């Protein structure tokens, strides 16, 4: 199953973390971060179309968020509102558009 | 800068039987660009659109059938036979789906050709809808 994990799990505030994504499906038709435990759609993060490269940003896109064609998300300049979950849509040109809810903390240096 | 909505076109072969009430036959993925304080609209091509209702036609132009564009269980929008929009400010980003209104009942099928086209909406009522950013033709072929 689709798993999504966070590298490091325990990020400090003004530094950057990886949403790595394991076991992708095949078909992908576009990828889609939102933030949250489900996929909403007025509290999207960004869209990425891999066919064209074309990526679009959400309501919740802060411009932190970097996407790479293997799903995974790195987001720069952590701060404390980003500790929490993070759910990645899988959108598919076969309706199945598998969702997986990943997450991560952030702690203070100094 | 301006509401851009970009509405993908899309071709596939399903029969007007598959439309069982809420049948989402195909995702979307639309974003919308800017409305931070204006309602995201979809709204159909005049080919499509007519008297503020939105429908699909066939080659003969005898079939008519009134489809609603409603989101893939991402957010709510508000219900309307011509110009669906939602209440809620800010920008969009998920997937929409072509819904029938009621049960078809698989009447004869062929070829339906609906052209419908994203952007903004005004007040509401008053059907002021501008549409801004790509439109998207999708296409029901029965195989
Ligand atoms: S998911 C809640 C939310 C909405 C919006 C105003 C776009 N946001 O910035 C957050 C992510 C807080
Ligand atoms: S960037 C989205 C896009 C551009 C173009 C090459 C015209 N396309 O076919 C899509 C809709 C994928
Ligand atoms: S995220 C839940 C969901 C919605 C829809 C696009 C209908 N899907 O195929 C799944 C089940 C992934």
């Amino acid at each position: 199953k689709l798993t999504i994990e966070s590298t490091p799990f325990n990020v400090a505030e003004g530094k950057e973390v990886l949403l790595l994504v394991h076991n992708l499906p095949q078909h992908l038709f576009g990828y889609s971060w939102y933030k949250g435990e489900r996929c909403d759609g007025n509290c999207q993060i960004i869209g990425y179309v891999i066919g064209t490269q074309c990526a679009t940003p959400g309501p919740a896109y802060s411009g932190r968020e970097i996407i790479y064609p293997n799903a995974s998300l790195l987001i720069q300049n952590i701060i404390q509102n980003d500790t929490g979950f993070y759910t990645l849509h899988v959108i598919k040109s076969d309706l199945v558009n598998e969702e997986a809810t990943g997450q991560f903390r952030v702690y203070p240096e100094l | 800068e301006e509401c851009q909505v970009r509405v993908g076109d899309l071709t596939v072969a399903k029969t007007r039987g598959q439309l069982t009430d809420a049948a989402p036959i195909g995702p979307v993925t639309v974003q919308a660009l800017g409305c931070n304080a204006r309602q995201v609209a979809l709204k159909a091509d005049t080919d499509n659109f007519e008297q503020g209702k939105f429908f699909l036609i066939s080659d003969n132009n005898r079939d008519k059938l009134y489809v609603n564009i409603r989101p893939m269980d991402n957010s709510a929008w508000t219900t309307d036979n011509g110009v669906f929009y939602k209440n809620d400010v800010g920008s969009w980003g998920g997937t929409i789906g072509i819904y029938v209104d009621g049960q078809q009942t698989n009447t004869p099928p062929g070829n339906y050709t609906l052209t419908l086209t994203g952007g903004y909406w005004a007040k509401d009522n008053k059907q002021g809808f501008t549409p801004s950013g790509t439109t998207g033709t999708t296409k029901l072929t029965v195989t």
